[PDB]
C-alpha cells in the first residue's frame, strides 16, 4: 500500500537503507550462509 | 386458504433478511444493521484501522455528497456544541 | 378561568394582588414528556378504535356471510 | 435455475415411479436426489 | 423554575416555580442575596424539539413499514392464486385404495404432511426436506 | 431540520396513501448467458463489503471438530 | 395544551385535562 | 397396526407444540398504561355515544 | 458432521463426541452422506422443537437413509436364521471393534 | 378439618395486620417526608447495595454454581468498586475522565471471553494436565487486590479535582495511551492464545509481535492500563505506587511461570529469552 | 343485501386505518403553529380599553 506514496529519493536515501536493516534484525529475518548451505545440500 | 397467505409471508420476510433488492429504506436499514454488527464485535473492529481496507474503496457523484453533509453536519453540531444561547451572563443579570 | 387579561395590567395588578394573595399555586408545564405522551396516547386511542373495528367487521361478516413451409405433412395421408 | 434454493418456490417433491428400479442409474437413486424409496408389492389371499 | 441552595436545614436546596413580579425583584435585592444566571448550551435546547417529534416519526415509520410489507405479501399471493385459476383450465391438465395400502405406506405420508404443513420453518432455517 | 422532518413526513403520508389505496383494490379482488450476467445485476453493497472484509476464523480450535 | 381554533387561532391554556 | 418402525423412533414422528411469543401483550399493557387516561377517555366516549345510539 | 450442525445453531450434544457415543454409528464414508444426513437429522429434531442433536435423533435419520419402505410387511417365521443373525452380529461387535453394525431384525 | 379454619383465621388476622401495617405506613404523610428524605442519596442506594450481590455471587461461585451473569457481576462489583466510587466520595460530582475509564476497564476485560470463544466451542472449561496452570500463593493474590484498591483510592485522593484537570490538546495524549495499550494487549492475547490446543497448555513459544519486544506483554499491558488510568486523574505518586507493587507480585509470578516453561521447554525458550531480556518495560527493567 | 352491509363495513374498517395514520400525521404538524407576534399585542392580541 505505501510504496505508492513515497518519494524515490526518500525511497533510495541511506537513512531508507540502515531502516530495513534493523527491521530485518528486529523480526529476525537475517539470512544467513550456512542456511542455505544446508538447503543446497538438503535438496536433490 | 389462509395458510397461504403466511406462506408468502414468511417467504417475503425471509426474503427481507438477505440481500435481493427491496426499497432503499429497507436497504438502508440491513445497511446500519450490518454496520451496528461490524462495529459490536472486538474481532471486527480490530482490523479496520489499517489503511489497506479504506484504500481498497476509496479508490472504486452521490457518495461524495452523500459524505459532505456529513462534514457540514458535523461542523455545525460542533459549533453548537460550545457557544451559550445567551452571550453576557452579566447583562442578562 | 378569567377571559383575556390582555397585556399590561402586571404593574398595577401585582400591586394589587400581595394584598390579598394568601397562596399562589402556579401550574407550570413541561413541553417534551408533554408532547411524547400526547402522541404516543393519539396512536393508542386511534389504534385501540382499528383494532376493535377490525374485530367487528371480521365477526360481522364472518356471520352474515354463511346466511347469504406450413403445407409438408398434411398432403399425403 | 435463476430463484433462491429456500423459499415458497421450492416446495415440490420429484414423485417418480418404475418397474426395474435395477435399471435405473446410480447417480439418481444417489441420496440428497431421491430420499425416500416404496416397493409395492403384490397383495395377498384376504386382499385378493 | 428555583434552584436555591439554602443555608441551614435539610434538604439544603428545593424547587419552586415563580410568577413574574417585579416585586421579586425588590425583595431579592432588599434581603441582599447573591444573584447568578444557570447558562446552558445550545444543544440541551437542541434536542427539545427532536426529542419532541422523534416519538410520532417512529410511529408512523413503523406503520409504513408494516403496511410496505402487508401490501406486497397480498401481492404476491394475489399473483400466485390468479396464475393458479388461470392455470387450472389451459395447461398440460391438472390435479380399490386401501386395500393395496397397508404397512409403511402412512409412515411416509406423515411425513409428508408435516413437512408441507410450514415449508418455512426448514427453509428459513437451510434445512431441505425430502427431496425425492 | 424542520424541512428535513417535513419531506420526510410528505413522502411516508403519500406512500401511506397510495398503499391503503392498493390494499383496498386488492381487498376488493378476493440461456446460460443471460443467468450469468443476472448474478451481480448490481454492485455489492458497501455494508456487505465490509461485513465480508472482516470474517474471522470460526471453531478451528476445538478439540470436537 | 395550545388548542387550534378554526380560522387560525392558537390559544394558550392551564395545565392539562 | 402392523409396520416396519422401531419403538424408539417412534415418538420422533408426530410434531411438538409451540408456546407463542409472549412479549407483545406485555408490550401492549405497558403501552396501556402508559396511556390508561386516554383508555378511560375513549372508554367513556364510547359508551356515551352507544347510548345516544340507543 | 459437528460443524454442520453447529453452523446453523445447533448445539450437539456434549456426550457422544466427549465420550465415544456416536463414533460406532455414524458412516457414509464419502461426501453427500453427511449432507443429506445432517439435513435429515435437522429436520427430524425440527419436528419436535428442538435444537440440540442427541444421538436418538441420529440413530432415527441413518434408519431413514438405510432402510426401504415396503407395503404387505411380513417377517422371519423360522428362527435359526436369527440365530444366525444374532451369532454375526456377536462375532463382529467383540472382535472388529472398528466397524458399525446395522441393525438387526 | 378444624385445624385448617383456626390457621385460616390466625392467618387472615396477621396479613390484616400486616397490610394495615403498610398502608399506614404509606398514606402518612410524614413517612412520605422522611423516607423521601432519602432521595438525596439514590446515588449511594445502588453502588452498596450492589456490592452485597457481588459478594455473595462471589462466594457462590467459590463454592462452584455461578452463571455468567453471577462471575461478570463478580469482575463488575471488583472494577466499578474500583474506578467510580473514590472520586464520588471525594468530590461528590463525577463528570469526565471516570466515566470512560469505567468503560474502558470493561471494555479491557472482555477480551479473553472474545478470543476464547471464536476459536473454541464455548466457555466451558476443558481437560488438561494439572501441572500446565501456574498457581501462586493465595495472600499474595489477596495482597495483590489490596494493594490495587489501596493505589487506586490514594489515586482518587491524589489527583486535582476533575474541573482542574485540563482538556484540549492535553487530553489527547491520553487517548493514544488508552488505544496502544488495547492494541499491545489485544495482540499478545490472540499471539498467546494461537498456539495452545487446550486452554493454557502451550504447544510451542510464542516469539512475534509483542513477544519480540515485551516477554510478558498481557502483563505489562494490563499495568500500562493502570500507568494510564493514573495518568488520567493526573496523580504521579499513586503511578509509582502501582509500578511497585504490580512490578513484585508480577514478576513473582512471572518468574514461576517462566522456570516452569523453560523446565518443559528447553533450549527454545533460552535463546528467545536472549533475543530479548527485557522482561517487563522496553530497555528499563 | 348483506353483501352492501359487508362491502360497507370493509370500506370502514380500512377508513379508519387510514384515519388512524392521518390523525398521527396531522398531530406531528400541529406543534409548529403559532399566534403572531405584534408589537401592540404580541401574540396575546388582546389590550387594554
Ligand atoms: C450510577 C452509579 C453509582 C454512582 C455511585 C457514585 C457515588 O456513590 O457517589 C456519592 C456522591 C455524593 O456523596 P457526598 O459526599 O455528596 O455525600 O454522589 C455522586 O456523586 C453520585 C453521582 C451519581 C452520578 C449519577
Ligand atoms: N389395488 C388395486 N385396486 C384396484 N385396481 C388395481 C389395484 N392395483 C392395480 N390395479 C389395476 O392395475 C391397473 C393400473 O396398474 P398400474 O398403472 O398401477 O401399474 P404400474 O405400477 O403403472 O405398472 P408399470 O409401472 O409397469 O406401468 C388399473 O387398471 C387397475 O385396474
Amino acid at each position: 500500500t505505501f510504496s505508492h506514496i513515497v518519494p524515490p529519493w526518500l525511497r533510495k536515501t541511506k537513512v531508507a537503507k540502515t531502516m530495513g536493516k534493523m527491521l530485518v534484525n528486529h523480526l529476525g529475518l537475517n539470512l544467513t550462509k550456512d542456511d542455505l548451505e544446508n538447503v543446497v545440500d538438503l535438496m536433490e | 386458504q389462509f395458510k397461504s397467505w403466511i406462506f408468502e409471508l414468511r417467504e417475503i420476510v425471509r426474503e427481507i433478511k438477505n440481500a435481493h433488492y427491496f426499497l432503499d429504506s429497507w436497504t438502508q436499514f440491513n445497511s446500519v444493521g450490518s454496520f451496528i454488527h461490524i462495529f459490536f464485535h472486538q474481532e471486527r473492529f480490530r482490523k479496520l484501522l489499517d489503511p489497506r481496507i479504506f484504500s481498497i474503496l476509496l479508490l472504486r457523484r452521490y457518495f461524495t455528497i452523500k459524505g459532505v453533509v456529513l462534514f457540514v453536519v458535523a461542523a455545525l453540531l460542533y459549533r453548537i456544541n460550545n457557544r451559550n444561547m445567551v452571550e453576557s451572563k452579566n447583562l442578562y443579570l | 378561568i378569567v377571559d383575556r387579561m390582555p397585556i399590561d395590567g402586571w404593574n398595577d395588578v401585582w400591586k394589587k394582588l400581595h394584598q390579598q394573595i394568601v397562596n399562589v399555586e402556579v401550574f407550570n408545564v413541561d413541553v417534551v414528556p408533554a408532547e411524547v405522551y400526547t402522541t404516543v396516547a393519539t396512536f393508542v386511542v386511534w389504534s385501540m378504535r382499528l383494532a376493535l373495528f377490525v374485530s367487528l367487521y371480521v365477526w360481522i361478516d364472518s356471520i352474515t356471510r354463511p346466511i347469504y413451409l406450413g403445407s409438408l405433412g398434411k398432403s399425403r395421408a | 435455475t435463476g430463484i433462491d434454493r429456500f423459499s415458497l418456490r421450492q416446495a415440490v417433491i420429484f414423485i417418480c415411479a418404475t418397474n426395474r428400479p435395477d435399471e435405473l442409474d446410480l447417480e439418481f437413486v444417489r441420496s440428497g436426489r431421491i430420499d425416500r424409496r416404496l416397493y409395492i408389492g403384490l397383495p395377498d389371499a384376504k386382499q385378493r | 423554575r428555583l434552584y436555591v441552595t439554602m443555608k441551614e436545614g435539610f434538604p439544603l436546596e428545593y424547587i419552586v416555580d415563580i410568577p413574574l413580579d417585579p416585586y421579586l425583584f425588590e425583595t431579592i435585592c432588599n434581603a441582599g442575596v447573591e444573584v447568578d444566571l444557570l447558562q446552558k448550551r445550545q444543544i440541551h435546547y437542541f434536542m427539545k424539539v427532536f426529542i419532541a417529534l422523534l416519538p410520532g416519526i417512529l410511529i408512523l415509520w413503523f406503520i409504513r413499514e408494516s403496511a410496505m410489507l402487508l401490501l406486497i405479501t397480498s401481492k404476491r399471493f394475489l399473483y400466485k392464486k390468479y396464475n393458479q385459476l388461470f392455470d387450472m383450465a389451459y395447461a398440460e391438465n391438472f390435479i380399490y385404495k386401501e386395500v393395496v395400502l397397508g404397512g409403511d405406506v402412512w409412515d411416509l405420508l406423515d411425513e409428508l404432511m408435516i413437512y408441507m404443513g410450514n415449508p418455512m420453518q426448514y427453509y428459513e432455517k437451510d434445512v431441505a426436506f425430502v427431496r425425492g | 431540520l424542520l424541512l428535513v422532518a417535513g419531506y420526510i413526513v410528505r413522502t411516508h403520508l403519500l406512500f401511506v396513501s397510495r398503499a391503503y389505496s392498493e390494499l383496498q383494490t386488492e381487498f376488493e379482488k378476493i440461456r446460460e448467458f443471460l443467468v450469468q450476467f443476472s448474478t451481480l445485476r448490481a454492485e455489492k453493497r458497501i455494508d456487505q463489503i465490509l461485513l465480508s472484509l472482516t470474517h474471522s476464523d470460526h471453531l478451528s480450535k476445538n478439540d470436537s471438530g | 395544551l395550545t388548542v387550534l381554533i378554526k380560522r387560525g387561532i392558537l390559544i394558550l391554556i392551564h395545565k392539562k385535562a | 397396526r402392523e409396520s416396519t418402525m422401531p419403538d424408539r423412533f417412534r415418538y420422533l414422528t408426530k410434531e411438538a407444540p409451540d408456546s407463542p411469543i409472549i412479549w407483545p401483550w406485555f408490550v401492549a399493557l405497558g403501552f396501556l398504561v402508559y396511556a390508561w387516561r386516554a383508555v378511560l377517555f375513549e372508554l367513556s366516549n364510547w359508551r356515551k355515544a352507544a347510548f345516544a345510539i340507543l | 458432521f459437528f460443524t454442520l450442525s453447529y453452523t446453523r445453531g445447533f448445539h450437539l450434544e456434549k456426550k457422544m463426541f466427549h465420550t465415544n457415543g456416536f463414533e460406532s454409528i455414524t458412516m457414509g464414508s464419502s461426501a453427500r452422506d453427511l449432507v443429506a444426513l445432517t439435513n435429515e437429522a435437522l429436520s427430524i429434531s425440527i419436528t419436535q422443537k428442538k435444537s440440540i442433536i442427541d444421538t436418538n435423533t441420529i440413530r432415527s435419520a441413518l434408519h431413514r437413509q438405510t432402510w426401504d419402505l415396503r407395503s404387505q410387511v411380513r417377517s422371519v417365521q423360522d428362527h435359526g436364521i436369527l440365530f444366525y443373525q444374532i451369532g454375526r452380529a456377536v462375532a463382529q461387535n467383540v472382535l472388529i471393534s472398528n466397524c458399525p453394525i446395522d441393525p438387526i431384525s | 378439618k378444624p385445624m385448617d379454619v383456626v390457621k385460616l383465621t390466625l392467618l387472615l388476622s396477621i396479613l390484616t395486620v400486616a397490610a394495615k401495617k403498610t398502608l399506614t405506613l404509606v398514606l402518612d404523610p410524614f413517612f412520605w417526608m422522611y423516607f423521601s428524605w432519602t432521595w438525596l442519596f439514590w446515588p449511594w442506594f445502588i453502588a452498596v447495595g450492589l456490592a452485597g450481590y457481588g459478594i455473595y455471587c462471589f462466594r457462590k461461585h467459590w463454592l462452584g454454581e455461578a452463571n455468567a451473569f453471577e462471575q461478570l457481576g463478580i469482575v463488575t462489583s471488583v472494577f466499578t468498586w474500583l474506578t467510580l466510587v473514590p472520586p464520588a466520595y471525594f468530590n461528590g460530582y463525577l463528570e469526565g475522565w471516570p466515566y470512560v475509564f469505567f468503560l474502558a476497564y470493561h471494555y479491557f476485560f472482555f477480551f479473553n471471553v472474545s478470543v476464547r470463544k471464536r476459536l473454541y466451542g464455548d466457555f466451558y472449561a476443558r481437560t488438561h494436565d494439572p501441572k500446565w496452570d501456574v498457581n501462586t500463593p493465595l495472600w499474595s493474590r489477596i495482597l495483590f487486590g489490596v494493594g490495587i484498591m489501596v493505589g487506586h483510592w490514594l489515586a482518587a485522593f491524589e489527583g486535582p479535582e476533575l474541573h482542574r484537570l485540563p482538556g484540549g490538546w492535553a487530553n489527547v495524549g491520553i487517548w493514544i495511551l488508552i488505544v496502544i495499550t488495547m492494541l499491545m494487549h489485544y495482540d499478545s492475547t490472540l499471539y498467546l492464545a494461537r498456539y495452545s490446543e487446550k486452554v493454557v497448555v502451550p504447544t510451542a513459544v510464542v516469539q512475534f509481535g509483542p513477544y519480540r519486544w515485551v516477554r510478558h506483554p498481557i502483563y505489562a499491558s494490563t499495568m500500562l492500563l493502570f500507568a494510564a488510568y493514573c495518568t488520567a486523574l493526573r496523580a504521579p505518586l499513586s503511578l509509582l505506587f502501582l509500578l511497585a507493587v504490580c512490578l513484585v507480585y508480577y514478576n513473582k509470578k512471572a518468574k514461576m511461570e517462566e522456570e516452569l516453561m523453560v523446565e518443559s521447554f528447553g533450549q527454545s525458550y533460552s535463546d528467545y529469552a536472549d533475543k530479548v531480556r527485557h522482561k517487563f518495560i522496553p530497555f528499563v527493567y | 343485501i348483506p353483501e352492501f352491509i359487508s362491502k360497507i363495513s370493509y370500506l370502514s374498517v380500512f377508513a379508519v386505518a387510514t384515519l388512524g395514520t392521518y390523525d398521527i400525521a396531522l398531530d406531528l404538524g400541529k406543534k409548529v403553529i403559532c399566534q403572531r407576534d405584534c408589537k401592540t399585542c404580541n401574540g396575546w392580541q388582546a389590550l387594554r380599553c
